[PDB]
Protein backbone atom coordinates (compact mmCIF):
# COMPACT_ATOMS: atom_id res chain seq x y z
CA UNK A 1 0.00 0.00 0.00
CA UNK A 2 1.88 3.07 -1.44
CA UNK A 3 -1.17 4.95 -2.87
CA UNK A 4 0.01 8.36 -1.46
CA UNK A 5 3.32 8.07 -3.46
CA UNK A 6 1.42 6.70 -6.51
CA UNK A 7 -0.92 9.78 -6.43
CA UNK A 8 2.02 12.21 -5.79
CA UNK A 9 3.74 10.97 -9.03
CA UNK A 10 0.79 10.42 -11.48
CA UNK A 11 -1.95 12.83 -12.77
CA UNK B 1 3.76 35.61 -8.45
CA UNK B 2 1.85 38.55 -6.84
CA UNK B 3 -0.05 37.55 -3.63
CA UNK B 4 -3.30 38.10 -5.67
CA UNK B 5 -2.12 35.56 -8.27
CA UNK B 6 -0.84 33.08 -5.64
CA UNK B 7 -4.38 33.24 -4.06
CA UNK B 8 -5.90 32.67 -7.55
CA UNK B 9 -3.63 29.53 -7.85
CA UNK B 10 -5.05 28.29 -4.49
CA UNK B 11 -8.61 29.02 -5.81
CA UNK B 12 -7.94 26.82 -8.94
CA UNK B 13 -6.33 24.05 -6.72
CA UNK B 14 -9.56 23.76 -4.67
CA UNK B 15 -10.86 20.18 -4.72
CA UNK B 16 -14.25 19.49 -6.36
CA UNK B 17 -17.47 19.15 -4.23
CA UNK B 18 -17.42 15.52 -2.88
CA UNK B 19 -20.64 13.50 -2.18
CA UNK B 20 -20.87 10.12 -0.35
CA UNK B 21 -23.58 8.43 -2.59
CA UNK B 22 -24.23 6.32 0.61
CA UNK B 23 -24.28 4.33 14.31
CA UNK B 24 -22.58 1.87 11.84
CA UNK B 25 -24.13 3.93 8.95
CA UNK B 26 -22.63 7.26 10.22
CA UNK B 27 -19.08 5.78 10.65
CA UNK B 28 -19.16 3.97 7.26
CA UNK B 29 -20.21 7.35 5.71
CA UNK B 30 -17.49 9.40 7.52
CA UNK B 31 -14.63 6.93 6.63
CA UNK B 32 -15.79 6.61 2.95
CA UNK B 33 -15.87 10.45 2.68
CA UNK B 34 -12.40 10.85 4.31
CA UNK B 35 -10.93 8.26 1.83
CA UNK B 36 -12.47 10.08 -1.23
CA UNK B 37 -11.38 13.54 0.08
CA UNK B 38 -7.78 12.25 0.61
CA UNK B 39 -7.52 11.48 -3.18
CA UNK B 40 -8.58 15.12 -4.01
CA UNK B 41 -6.32 16.48 -1.18
CA UNK B 42 -3.23 15.00 -2.95
CA UNK B 43 -4.24 16.70 -6.29
CA UNK B 44 -4.79 19.99 -4.35
CA UNK B 45 -1.29 19.87 -2.65
CA UNK B 46 0.38 19.26 -6.07
CA UNK B 47 -1.30 22.46 -7.43
CA UNK B 48 0.26 24.61 -4.67
CA UNK B 49 3.14 26.38 -6.52
CA UNK B 50 6.50 24.90 -5.46
CA UNK B 51 5.05 21.86 -3.52
CA UNK B 52 6.06 19.28 -6.20
CA UNK B 53 9.65 20.80 -6.26
CA UNK B 54 9.96 19.67 -2.58
CA UNK B 55 11.66 16.29 -1.88
CA UNK B 56 9.23 13.34 -2.26
CA UNK B 57 10.04 12.63 1.45
CA UNK B 58 8.95 16.21 2.46
CA UNK B 59 5.77 16.02 0.24
CA UNK B 60 4.83 12.70 1.96
CA UNK B 61 5.68 13.94 5.53
CA UNK B 62 3.58 17.15 5.13
CA UNK B 63 0.44 15.28 3.92
CA UNK B 64 0.92 12.47 6.54
CA UNK B 65 1.18 15.04 9.35
CA UNK B 66 -1.58 17.48 8.34
CA UNK B 67 -4.32 15.53 6.42
CA UNK B 68 -6.88 15.44 9.32
CA UNK B 69 -6.39 19.21 10.07
CA UNK B 70 -6.79 19.97 6.27
CA UNK B 71 -10.03 17.87 6.24
CA UNK B 72 -11.37 19.69 9.35
CA UNK B 73 -10.48 23.20 7.96
CA UNK B 74 -12.51 22.28 4.82
CA UNK B 75 -15.50 21.07 6.94
CA UNK B 76 -15.44 24.33 8.94
CA UNK B 77 -15.51 26.52 5.72
CA UNK B 78 -18.40 24.38 4.29
CA UNK B 79 -20.30 24.62 7.67
CA UNK B 80 -19.72 28.37 8.24
CA UNK B 81 -23.17 29.50 6.86
CA UNK B 82 -25.08 26.57 8.54
CA UNK B 83 -25.19 27.17 12.34
CA UNK B 84 -25.78 23.94 14.37
CA UNK B 85 -24.78 21.76 11.34
CA UNK B 86 -21.58 20.04 10.13
CA UNK B 87 -21.67 19.96 6.30
CA UNK B 88 -19.46 16.87 5.79
CA UNK B 89 -21.01 16.74 2.29
CA UNK B 90 -24.34 17.68 0.65
CA UNK B 91 -25.57 14.09 1.35
CA UNK B 92 -23.91 14.00 4.80
CA UNK B 93 -25.23 16.91 6.96
CA UNK B 94 -24.97 15.99 10.68
CA UNK B 95 -25.73 17.76 14.01
CA UNK B 96 -24.61 17.29 17.67
CA UNK B 97 -27.64 14.94 18.17
CA UNK B 98 -26.49 12.50 15.39
CA UNK B 99 -23.02 12.60 17.06
CA UNK B 100 -24.51 11.08 20.27
CA UNK B 101 -25.14 7.79 18.31
CA UNK B 102 -21.36 6.81 18.47
CA UNK B 103 -19.23 6.87 21.65
CA UNK B 104 -16.64 9.72 21.55
CA UNK B 105 -18.07 11.44 18.41
CA UNK B 106 -20.21 14.01 20.30
CA UNK B 107 -17.01 15.54 21.83
CA UNK B 108 -15.48 15.91 18.34
CA UNK B 109 -18.67 17.40 16.85
CA UNK B 110 -18.87 19.91 19.78
CA UNK B 111 -15.23 21.04 19.12
CA UNK B 112 -15.85 21.32 15.33
CA UNK B 113 -19.15 23.23 15.89
CA UNK B 114 -17.50 25.62 18.43
CA UNK B 115 -14.46 26.41 16.17
CA UNK B 116 -16.84 26.85 13.15
CA UNK B 117 -18.80 29.34 15.35
CA UNK B 118 -15.53 31.29 16.03
CA UNK B 119 -14.80 31.53 12.24
CA UNK B 120 -18.47 32.58 11.67
CA UNK B 121 -18.14 35.38 14.29
CA UNK B 122 -14.87 36.61 12.60
CA UNK B 123 -16.78 36.39 9.24
CA UNK B 124 -13.92 34.31 7.69
CA UNK B 125 -13.67 35.11 3.96
CA UNK B 126 -13.14 32.55 1.15
CA UNK B 127 -9.63 33.86 0.23
CA UNK B 128 -8.61 33.79 3.97
CA UNK B 129 -9.78 30.14 4.09
CA UNK B 130 -7.69 29.26 0.99
CA UNK B 131 -4.51 30.80 2.58
CA UNK B 132 -5.01 29.19 6.04
CA UNK B 133 -5.76 25.71 4.58
CA UNK B 134 -2.41 25.83 2.64
CA UNK B 135 -0.60 27.19 5.74
CA UNK B 136 -1.95 24.19 7.77
CA UNK B 137 -0.26 21.80 5.25
CA UNK B 138 2.98 23.82 4.81
CA UNK B 139 3.50 24.63 8.55
CA UNK B 140 2.96 20.98 9.77
CA UNK B 141 5.44 18.87 11.94
CA UNK B 142 17.43 22.32 -0.63
CA UNK B 143 13.86 21.10 0.21
CA UNK B 144 13.72 22.75 3.75
CA UNK B 145 14.64 26.24 2.36
CA UNK B 146 12.10 25.76 -0.50
CA UNK B 147 9.42 24.87 2.14
CA UNK B 148 10.18 28.00 4.31
CA UNK B 149 10.01 30.02 1.03
CA UNK B 150 6.61 28.47 0.05
CA UNK B 151 5.22 28.97 3.62
CA UNK B 152 6.41 32.68 3.55
CA UNK B 153 4.69 33.17 0.11
CA UNK B 154 1.31 31.83 1.47
CA UNK B 155 1.70 33.96 4.72
CA UNK B 156 2.37 37.06 2.52
CA UNK B 157 -0.82 36.22 0.56
CA UNK B 158 -2.97 36.01 3.74
CA UNK B 159 -1.53 39.43 4.90
CA UNK B 160 -2.50 40.78 1.40
CA UNK B 161 -6.09 39.35 1.65
CA UNK B 162 -6.56 41.06 5.06
CA UNK B 163 -5.04 44.32 3.70
CA UNK B 164 -7.61 44.27 0.79
CA UNK B 165 -10.47 44.40 3.42
CA UNK B 166 -9.43 48.09 3.98
CA UNK B 167 -9.80 47.87 7.86
CA UNK B 168 -7.17 49.84 9.93
CA UNK B 169 -3.54 48.48 10.11
CA UNK B 170 -4.35 47.90 13.85
CA UNK B 171 -7.48 45.88 12.89
CA UNK B 172 -5.41 43.99 10.19
CA UNK B 173 -2.84 42.88 12.83
CA UNK B 174 -5.58 41.78 15.29
CA UNK B 175 -7.46 39.95 12.51
CA UNK B 176 -4.30 38.05 11.40
CA UNK B 177 -3.63 37.06 15.10
CA UNK B 178 -7.24 35.93 15.65
CA UNK B 179 -7.28 33.75 12.46
CA UNK B 180 -3.88 32.13 13.18
CA UNK B 181 -4.87 31.50 16.84
CA UNK B 182 -7.97 29.54 15.67
CA UNK B 183 -5.78 27.08 13.74
CA UNK B 184 -4.55 25.72 17.13
CA UNK B 185 -8.30 24.84 17.80
CA UNK B 186 -8.43 23.03 14.36
CA UNK B 187 -5.18 21.18 15.40
CA UNK B 188 -6.75 20.18 18.79
CA UNK B 189 -9.98 18.86 17.07
CA UNK B 190 -7.78 16.87 14.63
CA UNK B 191 -5.73 15.37 17.56
CA UNK B 192 -9.07 14.17 19.12
CA UNK B 193 -10.37 13.02 15.69
CA UNK B 194 -7.17 11.05 14.94
CA UNK B 195 -7.25 9.36 18.44
CA UNK B 196 -10.92 8.31 17.86
CA UNK B 197 -10.32 6.95 14.34
CA UNK B 198 -7.15 5.04 15.41
CA UNK B 199 -9.25 3.37 18.19
CA UNK B 200 -12.03 2.52 15.65
CA UNK B 201 -9.34 1.13 13.22
CA UNK B 202 -7.67 -0.99 16.00
CA UNK B 203 -11.17 -2.53 16.83
CA UNK B 204 -11.69 -3.15 13.02
CA UNK B 205 -15.20 -1.50 13.22
CA UNK B 206 -14.62 0.70 10.07
CA UNK B 207 -14.00 -0.58 6.48
CA UNK B 208 -10.48 -1.21 5.01
CA UNK B 209 -10.07 2.02 2.91
CA UNK B 210 -6.44 1.70 1.61
CA UNK B 211 -5.41 5.41 1.28
CA UNK B 212 -7.17 6.37 4.57
CA UNK B 213 -5.51 3.31 6.30
CA UNK B 214 -2.09 4.30 4.95
CA UNK B 215 -2.57 7.92 6.17
CA UNK B 216 -3.86 6.63 9.60
CA UNK B 217 -0.88 4.21 9.96
CA UNK B 218 1.48 7.21 9.51
CA UNK B 219 0.23 8.21 13.05
CA UNK C 1 -4.35 48.75 31.25
CA UNK C 2 -2.15 50.10 28.36
CA UNK C 3 -0.29 47.48 26.22
CA UNK C 4 2.97 48.73 27.92
CA UNK C 5 1.38 48.29 31.40
CA UNK C 6 0.24 44.74 30.46
CA UNK C 7 3.81 43.81 29.21
CA UNK C 8 5.39 45.21 32.44
CA UNK C 9 2.82 43.18 34.51
CA UNK C 10 3.83 39.95 32.61
CA UNK C 11 7.56 40.86 32.99
CA UNK C 12 7.14 41.20 36.77
CA UNK C 13 4.98 37.98 36.95
CA UNK C 14 7.68 35.82 35.23
CA UNK C 15 8.39 32.92 37.65
CA UNK C 16 11.85 32.63 39.28
CA UNK C 17 13.93 29.70 37.84
CA UNK C 18 13.36 26.42 39.78
CA UNK C 19 16.66 24.96 41.11
CA UNK C 20 17.28 21.19 40.58
CA UNK C 21 20.71 19.44 41.07
CA UNK C 22 22.17 17.24 38.25
CA UNK C 23 22.34 13.70 39.71
CA UNK C 24 25.87 12.89 41.07
CA UNK C 25 25.98 9.52 39.16
CA UNK C 26 25.60 9.41 35.33
CA UNK C 27 21.86 9.58 34.34
CA UNK C 28 19.74 6.40 34.49
CA UNK C 29 16.13 6.13 33.29
CA UNK C 30 15.14 6.61 36.99
CA UNK C 31 17.41 9.62 37.87
CA UNK C 32 16.47 11.41 34.61
CA UNK C 33 12.66 10.80 35.14
CA UNK C 34 13.02 11.82 38.82
CA UNK C 35 14.91 15.08 37.82
CA UNK C 36 12.33 16.09 35.13
CA UNK C 37 9.18 15.21 37.16
CA UNK C 38 10.48 16.97 40.28
CA UNK C 39 11.18 20.03 38.04
CA UNK C 40 7.70 19.89 36.36
CA UNK C 41 5.94 19.62 39.78
CA UNK C 42 7.88 22.70 41.18
CA UNK C 43 7.34 24.73 37.93
CA UNK C 44 3.57 23.91 37.97
CA UNK C 45 3.27 25.56 41.44
CA UNK C 46 4.96 28.75 40.12
CA UNK C 47 2.82 28.55 36.90
CA UNK C 48 -0.42 28.82 38.97
CA UNK C 49 0.81 31.93 40.76
CA UNK C 50 1.98 33.43 37.34
CA UNK C 51 -1.49 32.81 35.79
CA UNK C 52 -3.19 34.61 38.76
CA UNK C 53 -1.04 37.70 37.93
CA UNK C 54 -2.23 37.92 34.30
CA UNK C 55 -4.68 40.90 34.52
CA UNK C 56 -8.29 39.57 34.37
CA UNK C 57 -7.40 35.82 34.78
CA UNK C 58 -8.72 35.55 38.42
CA UNK C 59 -12.00 37.22 37.22
CA UNK C 60 -12.73 34.19 34.96
CA UNK C 61 -14.95 31.36 36.26
CA UNK C 62 -12.82 28.99 38.45
CA UNK C 63 -13.91 26.12 36.10
CA UNK C 64 -12.43 28.09 33.17
CA UNK C 65 -9.18 28.94 35.11
CA UNK C 66 -8.89 25.13 35.76
CA UNK C 67 -9.67 24.12 32.09
CA UNK C 68 -7.05 26.62 30.68
CA UNK C 69 -4.24 25.40 33.01
CA UNK C 70 -5.17 21.70 32.54
CA UNK C 71 -5.15 22.11 28.74
CA UNK C 72 -1.97 24.21 28.31
CA UNK C 73 0.45 23.45 31.19
CA UNK C 74 2.91 21.29 29.21
CA UNK C 75 2.97 23.88 26.32
CA UNK C 76 3.62 26.72 28.87
CA UNK C 77 6.47 24.65 30.47
CA UNK C 78 7.98 23.98 27.02
CA UNK C 79 7.73 27.67 25.86
CA UNK C 80 9.57 28.66 29.10
CA UNK C 81 12.22 25.91 28.54
CA UNK C 82 12.76 27.13 24.91
CA UNK C 83 13.19 30.73 26.17
CA UNK C 84 15.73 29.65 28.88
CA UNK C 85 17.62 27.67 26.16
CA UNK C 86 17.65 30.43 23.45
CA UNK C 87 21.11 31.80 24.62
CA UNK C 88 22.70 28.24 24.74
CA UNK C 89 22.69 26.57 21.26
CA UNK C 90 22.75 22.70 21.36
CA UNK C 91 21.55 22.70 25.05
CA UNK C 92 18.17 22.47 26.85
CA UNK C 93 18.47 24.60 30.02
CA UNK C 94 15.89 22.72 32.25
CA UNK C 95 17.46 24.51 35.29
CA UNK C 96 20.80 26.31 35.99
CA UNK C 97 22.36 22.95 37.14
CA UNK C 98 20.20 20.74 34.78
CA UNK C 99 21.75 21.49 31.33
CA UNK C 100 20.92 18.58 28.98
CA UNK C 101 21.46 17.65 25.32
CA UNK C 102 20.79 14.51 23.20
CA UNK C 103 23.55 12.76 25.31
CA UNK C 104 21.40 12.77 28.52
CA UNK C 105 18.31 12.07 26.28
CA UNK C 106 19.58 8.48 25.63
CA UNK C 107 18.91 7.64 29.36
CA UNK C 108 15.06 7.46 28.82
CA UNK C 109 13.46 5.44 25.94
CA UNK C 110 11.71 7.88 23.52
CA UNK C 111 12.71 11.17 25.29
CA UNK C 112 15.50 11.74 22.65
CA UNK C 113 12.71 12.45 20.06
CA UNK C 114 11.13 15.02 22.50
CA UNK C 115 14.57 16.72 23.07
CA UNK C 116 15.10 16.84 19.24
CA UNK C 117 11.73 18.69 18.73
CA UNK C 118 12.49 21.11 21.63
CA UNK C 119 16.04 21.86 20.24
CA UNK C 120 14.59 22.31 16.68
CA UNK C 121 11.82 24.70 17.83
CA UNK C 122 14.33 26.62 20.02
CA UNK C 123 16.48 27.08 16.84
CA UNK C 124 13.45 28.54 14.93
CA UNK C 125 12.90 31.14 17.76
CA UNK C 126 16.69 31.84 17.75
CA UNK C 127 16.63 32.40 13.89
CA UNK C 128 13.58 34.79 14.33
CA UNK C 129 15.57 36.59 17.12
CA UNK C 130 12.55 36.25 19.55
CA UNK C 131 12.74 39.20 22.04
CA UNK C 132 11.97 39.02 25.81
CA UNK C 133 8.76 41.17 25.59
CA UNK C 134 7.51 39.07 22.59
CA UNK C 135 8.11 35.81 24.62
CA UNK C 136 6.11 37.25 27.60
CA UNK C 137 3.09 37.94 25.28
CA UNK C 138 3.39 34.54 23.42
CA UNK C 139 3.57 32.53 26.68
CA UNK C 140 0.38 34.20 28.03
CA UNK C 141 -1.38 33.66 24.65
CA UNK C 142 -0.52 29.86 24.91
CA UNK C 143 -2.48 29.69 28.23
CA UNK C 144 -5.38 32.01 27.23
CA UNK C 145 -5.87 30.47 23.71
CA UNK C 146 -5.89 26.80 24.94
CA UNK C 147 -19.92 35.73 31.15
CA UNK C 148 -16.44 34.09 31.61
CA UNK C 149 -16.22 33.24 27.83
CA UNK C 150 -16.71 36.97 26.91
CA UNK C 151 -14.01 37.95 29.53
CA UNK C 152 -11.58 35.28 28.11
CA UNK C 153 -11.93 36.68 24.48
CA UNK C 154 -11.27 40.24 25.95
CA UNK C 155 -8.23 38.99 27.99
CA UNK C 156 -6.77 37.20 24.89
CA UNK C 157 -7.41 40.32 22.70
CA UNK C 158 -5.61 42.48 25.33
CA UNK C 159 -2.50 40.25 25.21
CA UNK C 160 -2.68 40.10 21.42
CA UNK C 161 -2.82 43.96 21.38
CA UNK C 162 0.29 44.00 23.68
CA UNK C 163 2.24 41.76 21.24
CA UNK C 164 1.26 43.97 18.25
CA UNK C 165 2.52 47.00 20.33
CA UNK C 166 5.89 45.21 21.17
CA UNK C 167 6.44 44.37 17.45
CA UNK C 168 5.58 48.03 16.51
CA UNK C 169 8.33 49.31 18.97
CA UNK C 170 10.84 47.53 16.57
CA UNK C 171 10.07 50.19 13.89
CA UNK C 172 9.99 47.77 10.88
CA UNK C 173 7.43 48.40 8.04
CA UNK C 174 3.70 47.61 8.72
CA UNK C 175 4.00 44.67 6.23
CA UNK C 176 7.08 43.32 8.06
CA UNK C 177 5.22 43.71 11.41
CA UNK C 178 2.37 41.46 10.08
CA UNK C 179 4.86 38.87 8.74
CA UNK C 180 6.70 38.87 12.12
CA UNK C 181 3.38 38.41 13.99
CA UNK C 182 2.43 35.53 11.59
CA UNK C 183 5.84 33.84 11.96
CA UNK C 184 5.73 34.04 15.83
CA UNK C 185 2.18 32.61 16.05
CA UNK C 186 2.90 29.88 13.44
CA UNK C 187 5.76 28.63 15.73
CA UNK C 188 3.22 28.00 18.57
CA UNK C 189 1.74 24.96 16.76
CA UNK C 190 5.35 23.53 16.87
CA UNK C 191 5.33 24.09 20.68
CA UNK C 192 1.80 22.42 20.79
CA UNK C 193 3.11 19.38 18.81
CA UNK C 194 6.10 19.03 21.24
CA UNK C 195 3.60 19.31 24.18
CA UNK C 196 1.37 16.49 22.73
CA UNK C 197 4.44 14.17 22.20
CA UNK C 198 5.70 15.05 25.72
CA UNK C 199 2.27 14.40 27.39
CA UNK C 200 1.91 10.99 25.59
CA UNK C 201 5.51 10.13 26.69
CA UNK C 202 4.90 11.08 30.35
CA UNK C 203 1.55 9.18 30.45
CA UNK C 204 3.43 6.11 29.06
CA UNK C 205 6.11 6.47 31.81
CA UNK C 206 3.37 6.76 34.52
CA UNK C 207 1.95 3.42 33.09
CA UNK C 208 5.46 1.83 33.62
CA UNK C 209 5.62 3.25 37.23
CA UNK C 210 8.85 5.25 36.44
CA UNK C 211 6.82 8.29 37.76
CA UNK C 212 7.16 9.20 41.49
CA UNK C 213 4.35 10.63 43.77
CA UNK C 214 4.29 14.38 42.90
CA UNK C 215 0.68 15.40 43.85
CA UNK C 216 0.16 18.37 41.47
CA UNK C 217 1.94 16.83 38.40
CA UNK C 218 -0.16 13.63 38.76
CA UNK C 219 -3.38 15.74 38.96
CA UNK C 220 -2.35 17.70 35.80
CA UNK C 221 -1.29 14.46 33.95
CA UNK C 222 -4.67 12.69 34.79
CA UNK C 223 -6.51 15.74 33.24
CA UNK C 224 -5.33 14.18 29.88
CA UNK D 1 -8.14 19.23 44.23
CA UNK D 2 -4.57 20.67 44.64
CA UNK D 3 -4.97 22.81 41.44
CA UNK D 4 -8.19 24.33 42.94
CA UNK D 5 -6.34 24.98 46.31
CA UNK D 6 -3.42 26.80 44.62
CA UNK D 7 -5.91 28.86 42.49
CA UNK D 8 -8.24 29.95 45.37
CA UNK D 9 -6.75 29.37 48.91
CA UNK D 10 -3.15 30.34 48.06
N1 LIG E 1 -14.86 14.34 12.42
C1 LIG E 1 -14.68 13.83 11.41
C2 LIG E 1 -14.33 13.17 10.14
C3 LIG E 1 -13.04 12.38 10.34
C4 LIG E 1 -13.21 11.26 11.30
C5 LIG E 1 -12.88 11.38 12.65
C6 LIG E 1 -13.05 10.33 13.54
C7 LIG E 1 -13.56 9.13 13.09
O1 LIG E 1 -13.74 8.05 13.91
C8 LIG E 1 -13.90 8.99 11.76
C9 LIG E 1 -13.74 10.05 10.88
C10 LIG E 1 -14.20 14.14 8.97
C11 LIG E 1 -13.84 15.47 9.12
C12 LIG E 1 -13.76 16.31 8.01
C13 LIG E 1 -13.99 15.81 6.74
O2 LIG E 1 -13.89 16.61 5.63
C14 LIG E 1 -14.34 14.49 6.56
C15 LIG E 1 -14.42 13.69 7.68
CL1 LIG E 1 -14.91 12.05 7.42
N1 LIG F 1 10.80 17.43 27.96
C1 LIG F 1 10.34 17.72 28.98
C2 LIG F 1 9.84 18.00 30.34
C3 LIG F 1 8.49 17.37 30.50
C4 LIG F 1 8.49 15.86 30.44
C5 LIG F 1 8.08 15.18 29.31
C6 LIG F 1 8.08 13.80 29.23
C7 LIG F 1 8.46 13.06 30.34
O1 LIG F 1 8.42 11.70 30.31
C8 LIG F 1 8.89 13.72 31.48
C9 LIG F 1 8.90 15.10 31.53
C10 LIG F 1 9.85 19.48 30.71
C11 LIG F 1 9.70 20.53 29.78
C12 LIG F 1 9.76 21.85 30.19
C13 LIG F 1 9.96 22.16 31.53
O2 LIG F 1 10.01 23.46 31.97
C14 LIG F 1 10.10 21.15 32.47
C15 LIG F 1 10.03 19.83 32.04
CL1 LIG F 1 10.21 18.59 33.25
Amino acid sequence: SHKLVQLLTTT
Amino acid sequence: LSPEQLVLTLLEAEPPHVLISREASMMMSLTKLADKELVHMISWAKKIPGFVELSLFDQVRLLESSWMEVLMMGLMWRSIDHPGKLIFAPDLVLDRDEGKSVEGILEIFDMLLATTSRFRELKLQHKEYLCVKAMILLNSSDSSRKLAHLLNAVTDALVWVIAKSGISSQQQSMRLANLLMLLSHVRHASNKGMEHLLNMKSKNVVPVYDLLLEMLNAH
